[PDB]
């Protein structure tokens, strides 16, 4: 379970890069 | 490969914006493969639930 | 910013091309957010039902 929330935690982190680039 | 006016530097940007554009959407894929091994998991523990 | 008849136009509808798929993929994104903020609720009462 702490890692399914991890995974969501990097999940969410790689959608603030994509808005990183837009832009 | 150049000749001008129409447009000689305006071309070049909107490439730009398509390297970004063709970046922002790796990011994103790469979202959707971690939500989905997440979701992948969790799945899998609800089973261990059941 | 253009110059004619010199694909005038198709210069500056490629230029929208890239303006809506720029929002498309910030609605993309806005999707993924929802989906990953409503997986994390999940996974709490998940751990909750353990």
């Amino acid at each position: 379970i702490s890692q399914v929330n991890e995974k969501i935690n990097q999940s969410l982190a790689f959608i603030r890069k994509s808005d990183e680039l837009l832009g | 490969a150049i000749a001008s006016g129409v447009a000689v530097s305006k071309v070049l940007h909107l490439e730009g914006e398509v390297n970004k554009i063709k970046s922002a959407l790796l990011s994103t894929n790469k979202a959707v493969v971690s939500l989905s091994n997440g979701v992948s998991v969790l799945t899998s523990k609800v089973l261990d639930l059941k």
